[PDB]
């Protein structure tokens, strides 16, 4: 259960909540409090999921959905086989994943690093209460949210994209692409070039990190150097999922029109307005 | 509070570094550009020295070649007025030939003939950059995993504007020069093949695009979180583990139970975001080609 | 079946391969797997240990083979509070002098680590030509505060990554006139004084020392910073607001 060098770090110390009630592991699970909030909030959310797949007829995965109370309960309680099951099941995964980061942040505390991981998981939470709490409240209805299945989430995808026009015209969802395809290139280059010198040409030595600097250098004139990287990666992520959660949040509330209309502000500036020819006169 | 390691506090200077010689030859690499204080902050300041080799200025002579090819066409789009120009700027497009022309090299300057320029020349200038990518490499005996990483990237772009193409008997089916354009083209592409969130190449490319993001979030958090151990310093710790490499792993083997080494991450780095573009341009390849409508090919599964 | 699908299941395949593929190669550190009185344990898992690679190091230091056999190669302090496996294991003694819990540090080379050219990696700026402070508040010469507010000590270098152009240490100056490496990343530099958290004034002599004035080593480093990053959890009762 143990890697040959873990015995040195497994110490008392580092919870939160509840002293050394929890502080304990299974297998190579730490536990902790919220390890134990963590599986209860899973567990009955999963039950719940089970229950809603009874209601719906269907044990079939790729059928089985949980769908939001309808428009016309708005911010209400909806009854359970019409949206209060999804209601439940909402506070139950937030429930899940909140205890998820507090129990990283435990685990942060006994081995002495630093909270960045638990803080960037808090992007992607921030992403989930978006579309699921944020949006649908200043919009007044719970049904504004995404359905709980593999593919009638996609459906909800398409058929919330296409009441605004083609969704690319958003422009925060434009910055949001650019992050997160950047992102990717990032890391493809991140992971070759750090294999590319751990693992050179055949029968020679390891190469340095100074080949790494020279390897870019050469490349494409700068090199933004090995901690400058790791601060890069975290950085393009978390950015990519911030101008998500943006492009969403100003989507039904502050902008509710088709979003390729939004573009006539710079093209209907006055300089050039009536200015004739191009494509718009 | 305590400090997080994103920006530094305080930068250091020093001689200006000419790199690692090994089998470069330093006829070809250019002087030290200025230091950027701006950039310090968050890496490197030194700008420079850059390589330029044959390879390197055919990339980029023709790089710029197909960039101007565009600006003609979008300066002449707008009757050669620079109010309309950046008024229309992202609505100009040059759009490939007419299906009436098929894969013929005939089609005239103004419908088609200039997009086949503009594309010849992008095809050189990113070829001969991947070249001088693998080249780089090998002149200082790395290995070649950045080429094979950018290999990737090509055979998406590759089967977008090209192979598609022949396969389907003409260019129109290609991508055109323009910001909005190619955003509509995307779209068209989509409903025309009976909505791509059927295709299951398309939503594996959703998920190790997702997933690259996810893991460059946890790789970068991590190495942030053990930089007081000089985790960032991850060539001299996969060959002498220290106890960055030890509270990294142990992080995530007590959070879900399995961890990865300081070299085997950058495995599942830069596997996660290569395969981004290798299932998309199979699922891209297949569209139209084999089938033509990927509702009606998930109902049967052939 | 037709090509699409014949396409799709392929992958499917190819991708459990290396899934495979990679989970054996993030095994070439730390397996196998023990029992809590390091004994080897009875259930590995499903995956193998993979055949074992050689790495060349530069600069006449060697080869290293992984996977190879695993040992602390150092005492290790704690003992058991449970009578059964998955509880977490006392210190014995002083954890931050004994080098346990977040105070851990690996026994790696006793050598410093080296640059392309090979050449010591970090140096005192003193020693290093051509370095000079070019942003921010220069720390040399403050004052260092530990987390009770007192002072411990004067900064009186700062120790650089010559080819990263990086600062990674500041040398302290402590009461008795010997100095101490802190790590920066430990360290809030703020423009009359430079504030350590994790460290109370009391604990900046337990600091461990260099052997060399002019280096550090690769252990030296591991047990420096083990052991300020270890007053996190064990200095916090003597640590104000
Ligand atoms: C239909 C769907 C089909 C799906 C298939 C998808 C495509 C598959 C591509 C496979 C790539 C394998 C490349 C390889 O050999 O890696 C060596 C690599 C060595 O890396 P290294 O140890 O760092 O080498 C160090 C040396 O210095 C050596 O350093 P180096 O500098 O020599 O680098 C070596 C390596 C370094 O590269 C890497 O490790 C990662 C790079 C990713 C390559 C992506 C290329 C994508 C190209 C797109 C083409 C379109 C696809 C067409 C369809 O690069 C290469 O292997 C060359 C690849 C060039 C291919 C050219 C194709 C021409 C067209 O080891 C591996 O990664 C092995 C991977 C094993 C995969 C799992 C096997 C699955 C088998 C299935 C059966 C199981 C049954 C289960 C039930
Ligand atoms: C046809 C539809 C429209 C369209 C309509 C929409 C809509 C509608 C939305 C997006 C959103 C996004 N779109 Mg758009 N989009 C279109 C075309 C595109 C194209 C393209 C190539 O054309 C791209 C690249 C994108 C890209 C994107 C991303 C910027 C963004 C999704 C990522 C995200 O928010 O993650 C955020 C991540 C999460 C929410 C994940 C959270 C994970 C949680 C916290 C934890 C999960 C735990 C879980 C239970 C795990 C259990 C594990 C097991 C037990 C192991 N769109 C077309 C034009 N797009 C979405 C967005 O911005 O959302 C905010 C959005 O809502
Ligand atoms: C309404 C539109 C359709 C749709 C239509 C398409 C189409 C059509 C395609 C995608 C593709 C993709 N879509 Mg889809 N997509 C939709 C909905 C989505 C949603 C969503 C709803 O949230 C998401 C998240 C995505 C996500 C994605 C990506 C996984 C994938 C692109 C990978 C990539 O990195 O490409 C970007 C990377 C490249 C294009 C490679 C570029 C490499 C070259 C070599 C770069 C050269 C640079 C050049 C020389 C310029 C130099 C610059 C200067 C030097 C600075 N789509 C909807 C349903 N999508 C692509 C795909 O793979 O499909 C399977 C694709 O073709
Ligand atoms: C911040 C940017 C990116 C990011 C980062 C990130 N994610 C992270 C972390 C970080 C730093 C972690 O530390 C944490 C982790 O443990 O990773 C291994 C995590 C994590 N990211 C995860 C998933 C995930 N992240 C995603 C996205 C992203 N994560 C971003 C792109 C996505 C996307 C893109 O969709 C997914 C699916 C998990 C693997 C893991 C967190 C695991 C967790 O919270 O576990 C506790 C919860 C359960 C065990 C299950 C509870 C079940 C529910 C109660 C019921 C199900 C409800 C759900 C609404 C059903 C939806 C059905 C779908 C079909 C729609
Ligand atoms: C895993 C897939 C991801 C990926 C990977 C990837 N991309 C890569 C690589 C890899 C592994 C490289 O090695 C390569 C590279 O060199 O990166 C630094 C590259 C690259 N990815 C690029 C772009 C790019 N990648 C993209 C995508 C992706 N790449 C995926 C997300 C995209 C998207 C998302 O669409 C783009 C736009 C290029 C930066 C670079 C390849 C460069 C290239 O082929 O250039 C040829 C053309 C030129 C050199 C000239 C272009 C002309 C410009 C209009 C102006 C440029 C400046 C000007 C010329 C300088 C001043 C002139 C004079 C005053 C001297
Ligand atoms: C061994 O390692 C490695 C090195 O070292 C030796 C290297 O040199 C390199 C080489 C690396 C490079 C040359 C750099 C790569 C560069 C790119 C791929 C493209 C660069 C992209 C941009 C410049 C666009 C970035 C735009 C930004 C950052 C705009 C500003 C955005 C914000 C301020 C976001 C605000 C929003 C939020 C939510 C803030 C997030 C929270 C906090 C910051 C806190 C690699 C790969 C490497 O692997
Ligand atoms: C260099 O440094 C680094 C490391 O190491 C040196 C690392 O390892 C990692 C981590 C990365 C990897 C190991 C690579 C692979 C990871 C991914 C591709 C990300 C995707 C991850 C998953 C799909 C796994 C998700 C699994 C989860 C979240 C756990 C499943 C949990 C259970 C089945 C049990 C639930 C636990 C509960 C309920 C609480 C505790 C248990 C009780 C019984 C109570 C990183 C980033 C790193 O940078
Ligand atoms: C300020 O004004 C100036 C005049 C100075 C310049 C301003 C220029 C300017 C603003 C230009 C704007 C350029 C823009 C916005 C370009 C947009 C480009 C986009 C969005 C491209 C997207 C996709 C392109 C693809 C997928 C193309 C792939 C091409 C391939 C695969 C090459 C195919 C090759 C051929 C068809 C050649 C065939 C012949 C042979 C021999 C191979
Ligand atoms: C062809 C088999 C597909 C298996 C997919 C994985 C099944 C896990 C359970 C799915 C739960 C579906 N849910 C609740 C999100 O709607
Ligand atoms: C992504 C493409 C990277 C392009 C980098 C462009 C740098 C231009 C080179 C200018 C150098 C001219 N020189 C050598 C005389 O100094
Ligand atoms: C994307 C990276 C940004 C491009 C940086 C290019 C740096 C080139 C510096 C070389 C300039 C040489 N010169 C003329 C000053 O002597
Ligand atoms: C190297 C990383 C491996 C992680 C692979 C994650 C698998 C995602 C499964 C997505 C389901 C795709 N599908 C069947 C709907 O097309
Ligand atoms: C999405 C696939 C399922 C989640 C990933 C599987 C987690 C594996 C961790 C449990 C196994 C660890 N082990 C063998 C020590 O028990
Ligand atoms: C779904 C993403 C990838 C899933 C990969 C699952 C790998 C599990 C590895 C468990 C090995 C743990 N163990 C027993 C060796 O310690
Ligand atoms: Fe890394």
């Amino acid at each position: 259960a143990l890697l040959s060098f873990e015995r040195k770090y497994r110490v008392p110390g580092g919870t939160l909540v509840g002293g050394n009630l929890f502080d304990f592991w299974v297998g190579p699970f730490y536990v902790g409090f919220f390890g134990v909030a963590t599986f209860f909030f899973a567990a009955l959310g999963i039950i719940l999921i089970a229950w809603s797949a009874v209601l719906q007829g269907t044990w079939n995965p790729q059928l089985i959905s949980v769908y939001p109370p309808a428009l016309e309960y708005g911010l209400g309680g909806a009854p359970l086989a019409k949206g209060g099951l999804w209601q439940i099941i909402t506070i139950c995964a937030t429930g899940a994943f909140v205890s998820w980061a507090l129990r990283e942040v435990e685990i942060c505390r006994k081995l002495g690093i630093g909270y960045h991981i638990p803080f960037a998981f808090a992007f992607a939470i921030l992403a989930y209460l978006t579309l699921v709490l944020f949006r649908p409240v200043m919009m007044g209805a719970w049904g504004y949210a995404f359905p709980y299945g593999i593919w009638t989430h996609l459906d909800w995808v398409s058929n919330t994209g296409y009441t605004y026009g083609n969704f690319h015209y958003n422009p925060a969802h434009m910055i949001a692409i650019s992050f997160f395809f950047t992102n990717a290139l990032a890391l493809a280059l991140h992971g070759a070039l750090v294999l590319s010198a751990a693992n050179p040409e055949k029968g020679k030595e390891m190469r340095t990190p100074d080949h790494e600097d020279t390897f870019f250098r050469d490349l494409v004139g700068y090199s933004i150097g090995t901690l400058g990287i790791h601060r890069l990666g975290l950085l393009l992520s978390l950015s990519a999922v911030f101008f998500s959660a943006l492009c969403m949040i100003i989507t039904g509330t502050i902008w509710f029109d088709q979003w390729v209309d939004w573009w006539q502000w710079w093209v209907k500036l006055p300089w050039w307005a009536n200015i004739p020819g191009g494509i718009n006169g | 509070a305590e400090y997080q390691n994103i920006f530094s506090q305080v930068q250091v200077r020093g001689p200006a570094d000419l790199g690692m010689t090994e089998d470069v030859n330093l006829a070809n690499r250019s002087g030290v550009g200025p230091f950027s204080t701006l950039l310090g902050w968050f890496g490197n300041a030194q700008l420079g020295p850059i390589y330029l080799g044959s390879l390197g200025v055919l990339s980029l002579f023709s790089g710029l070649m197909w960039f101007f090819t565009i600006g003609i066409w979008f300066w002449y789009q707008a009757g050669w007025n620079p109010a309309v120009f950046l008024r229309d700027l992202f609505f100009f497009s040059l759009e490939p030939p007419a299906p009436e022309y098929g894969l013929s090299f005939a089609a005239p300057l103004k419908e088609g003939g200039l997009w086949l320029i503009a594309s010849f020349f992008m095809f050189v200038a990113v070829w001969s950059w991947w070249g001088r990518t693998y080249l780089r490499a090998q002149a200082l005996g790395m290995g070649k995993h950045t080429a094979w990483a950018f290999l990737s990237a090509i055979w998406l772009w590759m089967v977008l504007g090209f192979i598609r193409p022949i396969l389907m008997g003409s260019w129109s089916e290609a991508v055109p020069y323009g910001i909005f354009s190619h955003l509509d083209w995307t779209n068209n592409f989509s409903l025309v093949h009976g909505n791509l969130f059927y295709n299951p190449f398309h939503g594996l490319s959703i998920a190790f695009l997702y997933g690259s993001a996810l893991l460059f979030a946890m790789h970068g958090a991590t190495i942030l979180a053990v930089s007081r151990f000089g985790g960032e310093r991850e060539l001299e710790q996969i060959a002498d583990r220290g106890t960055a490499a030890e509270r990294a792993a142990l992080f995530w083997r007590w959070t879900m139970g399995f961890n990865a080494t300081m070299e085997g991450i950058h495995r599942w780095a830069i596997w996660m975001a290569v395969l981004v573009t290798l299932t998309g341009g199979i699922g891209i390849l297949l569209s139209g080609t084999v089938v033509d409508n990927w509702y009606v090919w998930g109902q049967n599964h052939g | 079946f037709d090509l699409a699908s014949l396409a799709i299941y392929s992958f499917w395949i190819f991708l459990a391969g290396l899934i495979y593929y990679l989970q054996t190669e993030n095994m070439r550190e730390g397996y196998p797997l023990e029992n809590e009185d390091g004994t080897p344990a009875a259930n590995q898992g499903p995956f193998p240990l993979p055949k074992p690679k050689t790495f060349i190091l530069p600069h006449g230091r060697g080869t290293l083979t992984v996977p190879g056999p695993e040992s602390e190669d150092r005492p290790i302090a704690l003992a058991r509070t449970a009578v059964s496996e998955g509880f977490p294991h006392a210190p014995t003694g002083d954890p931050m002098k004994d080098g346990v819990g977040p105070a851990s540090w690996v026994a790696r080379r006793d050598l410093p680590e080296l640059d392309g050219h090979g050449h010591n990696k970090i140096k005192p700026m003193k020693a290093a030509a051509g370095f000079h402070v070019s942003a921010g508040k220069n720390p040399i010469g403050l004052p260092v505060r530990g987390c009770d507010l007192e002072i411990a000590g004067k900064v009186v270098d700062i120790w650089v990554d010559i080819p990263e152009q990086m600062a990674r240490f500041l040398e302290v100056e402590l009461k008795d006139g010997s100095t101490r490496l802190l790590p920066m990343q430990m360290v809030k530099v703020q423009s009359n004084r430079v504030h350590v958290n994790a460290l109370s004034s009391d604990l900046f002599a337990g600091i461990p020392t260099i052997k060399s004035p002019t280096e550090v080593t690769l252990l030296e480093e591991d047990k420096i910073c083990g052991y300020v990053a270890g007053g996190l959890m064990y200095a916090a009762p003597k640590r104000k607001s």
